[PDB]
RNA sequence: AUAUUAGAAUGAAUAUACUAAAUUUGAUUAGAGUACAAACAAGUAUUCUAAGGAUAUAUGUCUGUCAUAUUGACCCGAUAUAA
RNA sequence: UUUUAACGUACCUUUUGCAUAAUGGGCUAGCGAGUUUAUAUAAUUAGCGAGUAAUUUAAAUUUUAUAAAAUUACGAAUCGAU
RNA sequence: UAGUAAAUUUCAAUAAGUUUUUGAAAUUGAAAAAUAGAGAUCUACCUCUAAAACUUGUAAAGUUUAAAUUCAAUAGAAAACAG
């Protein structure tokens, strides 16, 4: 829905459903059409909502099902799959934080003496005027390497769109799974690993977890070479690609949607629209507030007199009252519209 | 260069002297081998037709006709046969040659002497 | 200022019949492709009400029909069909963007409106030879996208 | 994001000029104030622009000038010729395409309207 | 040369399979990067013996090439033709904004027709982005005018001022320097209301052309 | 003569524009040759008004 | 067309005619559109004397022609559609016919045969 | 078709050319445009529209001389001036 | 692998043109020549579209997504010595 | 911060090859905020300013360490103990 980007997004509410019994399925449209029509045709259907379950985080496949489902958003997880948009991202990211300093030596920088080893005439051999030239001993290349800088720009509405595609592929390829919560009794790695290894030994996993973490988790997930964690604030296209699986917690999904659903609005903003502090910015002061200045203000006390510390304000306050008497102050007053 | 050096040395195994190992002579002397071969193949189909005549032009004069008036009737005649076989016949299968020679004379109303 | 000489005559020769064009047969293919008679539409059209305010003309109409393909408006509320040119304006093409669904059923229906002109399918858009913008927007509103 | 940024990709000042745009008694009067060594940018050719005025929309550009043999000797010429001078003369394509290259800023209207 | 063939409709973009989004299974649509034949590197390529330069002339050299000024010692197009008069003097002009733009927005809802239109109202709506030295109401799309309008701009022309007043409305032209305009558009940066100038001769002579067109005018009058 | 038969009306919008001008030019030129006075028919140098006739 | 040159010369080597206008350099312009007519006649003593007249008729329209066709669709634009053109049938190309290669020589297959299997 | 037609040569004209005479300054101003020729720039012939004149049945003719050569770019500078 | 038969005057450079008695190479392995940056114009593949286009984040000090920000630059209007 | 400000001829650096300004060489040399100077030569009007000092640590080659960008013995440095 490219339309309805210029309207400001209201706060996001998960429309959860409690659906016990079996785990609901979600039908992938046939593979053939997604090959020939790979930019006009979504992976999943657009009118039908995406009733996706919510599972546990330490629990095997058959045994993990709470009895609930979520309804995800089409604009983020049901877009057409375009490698055209991702390929131009990856070549950008790989070259923005790159500088080359290595340099090869020319005919000049190379050591030497800047004369002729021997005159042209009478030696019966080639004309060798300048020394350390290319082709000659200790020569320097004429067309070698130079120091340079590889950062080039890329339009911003496709640094964005290249992420929605990827999340709309991990759900479609099969990979991503939803999580109720990250929560562990201990700060100890014993909790995750035992239930994790039987779950999936081989998968480089990504987890996106809300701003407000559990301390039991932050100490445990590290040391586990397969895993990797991210706030929803920071989720790059690479981290979904470098890693095979990806898990998303239930509360963090509100934070991801409300970010992307806002990060579009900041870019797609028809100028007459009024922006302000958005729900993504407002939720990040509650957690990490910015220290504000002090409210200490003074109020005038007409009962008591005035005495300023600065010598000038005194001399400026004494002359002021003198003009009230003479009535000449009104020359100094202004009225500009 | 184009042909590898493991490949030049195959085309120049049995050459003479430094025209087999070294490169500044082997490459142009392999190239001429291939310019010549491309030529000698289209010339190969010429020489045999010079041979096929030359065996017919002497096997037919034992029967007291020359080559020219022989094939003059052969194209008049109903027969399709080539100059190839008529060579092989006169050497290896000579009786059938005189057979073929007879109707050709006759369908053209030719008379030897 | 009125002209004179050959610069007026040519200006007057628009009201005279033409001399027929000797042409390369490549055109003769085209005019056989272009003058080929029309065909009925698989997806029918709903009429525009009359005396419609301009503030309402910019709005969409409601779809009635179940169609495989869809086409999306912008983040402004207009239809995404646009013209394109060279630096010298010798190639003249319309564009369509934000297409969904079976494109093959979109080109079969498009080609009926443009008198069966050449269509260039590209990733994310469809370029068509000949400025025929007003004809399309008159057709997409009249379906109600 | 660059963990380390060099010194040579920063701004580069010229060599034959001072280290400040102001001087004292102890300063120098041969060398001049400071400047910045920017990368080269092809500039519009100032002579062309004084022999020409620019015409036309962004997609079909033309170059108006005045013809020659008009100023020194006028007695020696027919009324027709002198009247064939007063009009406009737009440049020929064979010369226009040698001359786009000396005008990198041509299609920008802020340049045109000033010329 | 620059000219390259458009990718046809027959060329497939897909790869006949449904492959994942890994860092190995990526590609971009063809025609997106031409590959030049590396020069000087082979008989088999058509540019080996000489990199398309030719036989031994001057353009065949390192640093070879005359400029597009040179014509063989022949006098060039520049020093031959005559020199012309002066360029503009009033480089500091308003912009031209057609009715087809201000009226386009009114049919949306971005502007209230019941209020006096000003420069800022057009700036915030999205009619334009930058305007030093004001605005002019040069007229294209006059006929679309449906309602009374009340403009407050720097300049305007005859047909527009006429075509408005037929329906109703008015036009008021104001003199404003950039430092005053930028106070109007960007009030956040100028918390002190600024005085009004007293303009010189050249402003008057333009501002009296406006009054001849049946407009309304605002400027500090000289004595 | 008029080209009744159809064509792209916005491809060749100028063709519509060019035709209407020629039609106006005819009517502008017929009305004059009807409404003109025999002074206006003459060339310049005999439209004039001299007091004394010749001799 | 009028104001068009028909000749450049030194003296009236080709004399003028009607619906023309000569010039200082004895050129010969035309006065109105039409076709040229070179007329010759002989004097008392076999002198060939040629004129350059013009026949003031009009001329083919090779310069301003109408635009090419287009077929409007009726239930979209019906009023434009009544005036549609009829489909052309231009003979673009000639349909060729292949050469029939002989097939007797490519022999036939035998089914259920006899052999000297080893 | 010679005589000639301002001067070289060719070409052409014979209502040319030569000669006598009466009135006179079109050897004027402005604007639009085609064609020949033509790398470019340059050069050439002239119709149409407007003002203001001459000639004098004018009904009309004239925007230097029968034609072709009879010269020089741009810059800088200069006198008079419709801005 | 030898003999016989027929055919057959090298290579690169330069040139109107060379087996050329015109230049150059004793053979071999390895080094050995359109590369880098910036601006403008065009074309091609894409993004958004009457609007479009952000990172001196070269930072923050555990250390990030290039998270904002359209001032500004181009823009659907040209004519005239001015 | 009175032999100062400023002035005449010349030059320098000021985008300017010329007509300023800022400074220097030679020659002359003021007033007292009511005064003085700049504003591309001169005049008038007006506006702005007040011709004293001090103040931004890491610049540079060389050695060593850690990290990024690179070569892997005809490369990298002239030198895998080599000035
Ligand atoms: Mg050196
Ligand atoms: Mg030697
Ligand atoms: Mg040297
Ligand atoms: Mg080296
Ligand atoms: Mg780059
Ligand atoms: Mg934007
Ligand atoms: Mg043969
Ligand atoms: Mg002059
Ligand atoms: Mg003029
Ligand atoms: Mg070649
Ligand atoms: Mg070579
Ligand atoms: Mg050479
Ligand atoms: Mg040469
Ligand atoms: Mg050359
Ligand atoms: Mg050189
Ligand atoms: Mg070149
Ligand atoms: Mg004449
Ligand atoms: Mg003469
Ligand atoms: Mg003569
Ligand atoms: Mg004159
Ligand atoms: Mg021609
Ligand atoms: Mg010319
Ligand atoms: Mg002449
Ligand atoms: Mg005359
Ligand atoms: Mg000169
Ligand atoms: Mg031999
Ligand atoms: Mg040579
Ligand atoms: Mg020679
Ligand atoms: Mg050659
Ligand atoms: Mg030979
Ligand atoms: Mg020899
Ligand atoms: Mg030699
Ligand atoms: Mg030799
Ligand atoms: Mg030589
Ligand atoms: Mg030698
Ligand atoms: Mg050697
Ligand atoms: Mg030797
Ligand atoms: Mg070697
Ligand atoms: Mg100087
Ligand atoms: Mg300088
Ligand atoms: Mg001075
Ligand atoms: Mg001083
Ligand atoms: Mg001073
Ligand atoms: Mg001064
Ligand atoms: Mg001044
Ligand atoms: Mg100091
Ligand atoms: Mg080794
Ligand atoms: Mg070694
Ligand atoms: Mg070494």
């Amino acid at each position: 829905s490219i339309t309805n980007y210029s309207i400001k997004p209201v706060k996001y509410e998960l429309k959860i459903n409690e659906q016990p019994g079996k785990m609901p399925i979600l039908v992938r449209k046939p593979d053939e059409i997604l090959v020939k029509q790979w930019w006009s045709q979504s992976p999943f259907e657009k009118t039908q909502p995406l009733r996706v379950p919510v599972l546990k985080f330490l629990a095997e496949n058959g045994q993990a099902y709470t009895g609930k489902t979520v309804d995800l958003d089409h604009d983020i997880f049901n877009v057409p799959l375009r490698r055209d948009i991702v390929h131009s991202y990856v070549l950008w990211r790989q070259n923005r934080d790159e500088i080359k300093t290595h340099i090869t030596k020319t005919k000049g920088t190379v050591s030497g003496s800047g004369k002729k080893p021997y005159a042209q005439k009478g030696t019966g051999k080639a004309r060798m005027g300048n020394k350390r030239a290319p082709g000659r001993k200790k020569g320097g290349k004429a067309h070698g390497a130079k120091p340079r800088i590889l950062r080039y720009p890329l339009n911003k509405k496709i640094r964005l769109q290249a992420l929605k595609v990827v999340l709309s592929a991990k759900l479609a390829e099969g990979k991503l799974r939803i999580i109720e919560t990250e929560q562990v009794d201990e700060p100890k790695t014993r909790a995750i690993a035992k239930m994790l290894e039987k779950m999936d030994k081989r998968s480089r996993i990504l987890i996106v977890h809300p701003y407000q973490i559990d301390t039991n988790f932050e100490l445990a997930h590290q040391n586990i070479q397969k895993l990797q964690s991210c706030y929803p604030n920071e989720l790059s296209v690479l981290k979904v690609l470098t890693n095979d699986r990806v898990f998303i917690t239930l509360e963090a999904l509100r934070q991801l949607t409300q970010e992307l659903q806002d990060r579009t609005f900041r870019n797609y903003r028809m100028k007459h629209v009024e922006r302000g502090v958005t729900e993504s910015e407002a939720e990040r002061e509650q957690v990490w507030p910015t220290p504000k200045q002090q409210d200490t203000k003074v109020i005038y006390d007409p009962t008591k007199p005035l005495q300023f510390k600065f010598k000038i304000l005194q001399d400026y306050y004494e002359q002021y009252e003198k003009l009230k008497e003479n009535g000449e102050i009104q020359k100094y007053r202004e009225n500009i519209e | 260069t184009g042909f590898s050096r493991e490949k030049y040395r195959k085309l120049a195994r049995g050459f003479f002297g430094r025209n087999k190992n070294c490169l500044r002579t082997m490459a142009p002397r392999v190239d001429k081998a291939l310019r010549y071969s491309f030529r000698d193949r289209r010339a190969r189909r010429r020489i045999y037709r010079k041979e096929w005549i030359q065996t017919i032009n002497a096997a037919v004069r034992e029967h007291n006709t020359p080559y020219n008036r022989f094939i003059w009737a052969l194209n008049q005649s109903n027969i399709i046969l080539d100059r190839k076989i008529l060579s092989n016949l006169a050497i290896n299968e000579p009786f059938s040659f005189k057979a073929v020679l007879d109707e050709v004379r006759i369908q053209a109303q030719l008379q030897s002497k | 200022m009125r002209a004179a000489g050959k610069k007026l005559i040519q200006q007057q020769m628009i009201l005279r019949p033409p001399h027929p064009r000797n042409m390369h047969p490549v055109t003769k293919e085209a005019q056989n492709r272009m003058t080929q008679p029309p065909k009925p539409l698989e997806f029918k059209l709903q009429d525009i009400p009359a005396n419609q305010t301009p503030e309402q003309a910019m709005l969409p109409l409601g779809v009635n029909q179940i169609m495989p393909f869809s086409i999306l408006r912008t983040h402004t509320g207009n239809l995404p069909v646009y013209r394109k040119y060279n630096h010298n304006r010798t190639s003249k093409r319309t564009i369509i963007r934000h297409i969904e669904g079976d494109i093959n059923k979109f080109t079969e229906e498009l080609s009926k409106v443009v008198s069966n002109a050449e269509i260039h399918v590209k990733v994310g858009r469809v370029e068509v030879n000949g400025l025929h913008k007003e004809s399309i927007d008159f057709w997409l509103k009249r379906l109600g996208f | 994001a660059f963990a380390q940024f060099p010194k040579m990709f920063k701004t580069q000042y010229k060599k034959g000029r001072l280290s400040s745009r102001f001087r004292t008694k102890s300063s120098t009067w041969k060398r001049g104030p400071k400047t910045v060594l920017k990368a080269h940018k092809q500039s519009n050719h100032s002579a062309l622009l004084k022999r020409i005025r620019i015409v036309g929309p962004s997609w079909d550009r033309k170059l108006k000038f005045k013809s020659a043999n008009h100023r020194h000797q006028l007695r020696k010429k027919s009324r027709a010729c002198l009247k064939r001078k007063r009009r406009a003369r737009y440049a020929h394509p064979t010369d226009f395409k040698r001359l786009r290259r000396l005008i990198p800023s041509l299609k920008k209207a802020s340049f045109k309207n000033n010329h | 040369s620059s000219c390259i063939k458009q990718r046809p409709n027959d060329v497939p973009t897909h790869r006949n399979e449904l492959l994942p989004f890994t860092l190995n299974n990526l590609w971009n649509n063809p025609g997106y990067r031409r590959k030049a034949k590396k020069l000087g590197r082979g008989i088999g390529s058509g540019k080996g013996k000489t990199a398309g330069k030719g036989t031994n002339g001057h353009n065949s050299r390192s640093g070879g090439g005359v400029s597009p000024r040179f014509e063989g010692g022949q006098t060039p197009w520049f020093r031959r033709l005559p020199k012309l008069g002066i360029t503009r003097i009033n480089k500091e002009r308003p912009k031209a904004i057609n009715m087809s733009l201000i009226m386009y927005a009114i049919h949306k809802g971005r502007i209230d027709s019941t209020k006096p239109i000003t420069i800022k109202v057009l700036h915030d709506a999205g009619v334009f982005s930058t305007a030093k030295y004001g605005v002019k109401l040069v007229g294209r799309g006059l006929k679309t005018i449906d309602r009374p309008l009340h403009f407050e701009v720097s300049d305007a022309s005859e047909n527009v001022i006429k075509a408005i007043k037929e329906k109703g409305g008015s036009v008021k032209c104001i003199y404003r320097t950039p430092l005053q305009i930028r106070e109007h558009v960007f009030p956040q940066n100028y918390p002190i209301n600024l005085r009004s100038t007293i303009p010189p001769k050249r402003i008057v002579k333009k501002m009296e052309n406006i009054r001849e067109r049946g407009a309304e005018v605002e400027f500090n009058v000289p004595k | 003569y008029i080209h009744k038969t159809s064509y792209n009306l916005e491809q060749f919008k100028s063709y519509t524009q060019n035709v209407e001008k020629a039609l106006k030019d005819l009517n502008q030129e017929k009305e004059k040759l009807e409404n003109s006075s025999p002074f206006d028919l003459l060339p310049r140098r005999k439209r004039r008004v001299y007091d004394r006739p010749l001799h | 067309f009028p104001d068009d040159i028909l000749a450049r010369q030194r003296g009236f080597k080709w004399h003028a005619g009607q619906n023309t206008y000569v010039g200082k350099d004895h050129t010969i312009h035309s006065k109105v559109e039409g076709h040229v007519r070179f007329e010759k006649k002989y004097t008392d003593t076999n002198r060939k004397v040629v004129t350059v007249h013009v026949e003031p008729g009009q001329v083919r329209n090779q310069y301003n022609r109408p635009p090419p066709p287009f077929v409007y669709h009726p239930e979209l634009y019906p009023e434009r559609a009544v005036n549609n053109p009829a489909p052309t049938n231009f003979q673009v190309y000639k349909q060729t016919v292949q050469k029939v290669k002989r097939t007797d020589f490519r022999g036939s297959k035998v089914e259920n045969a006899n052999r000297n299997v080893v």
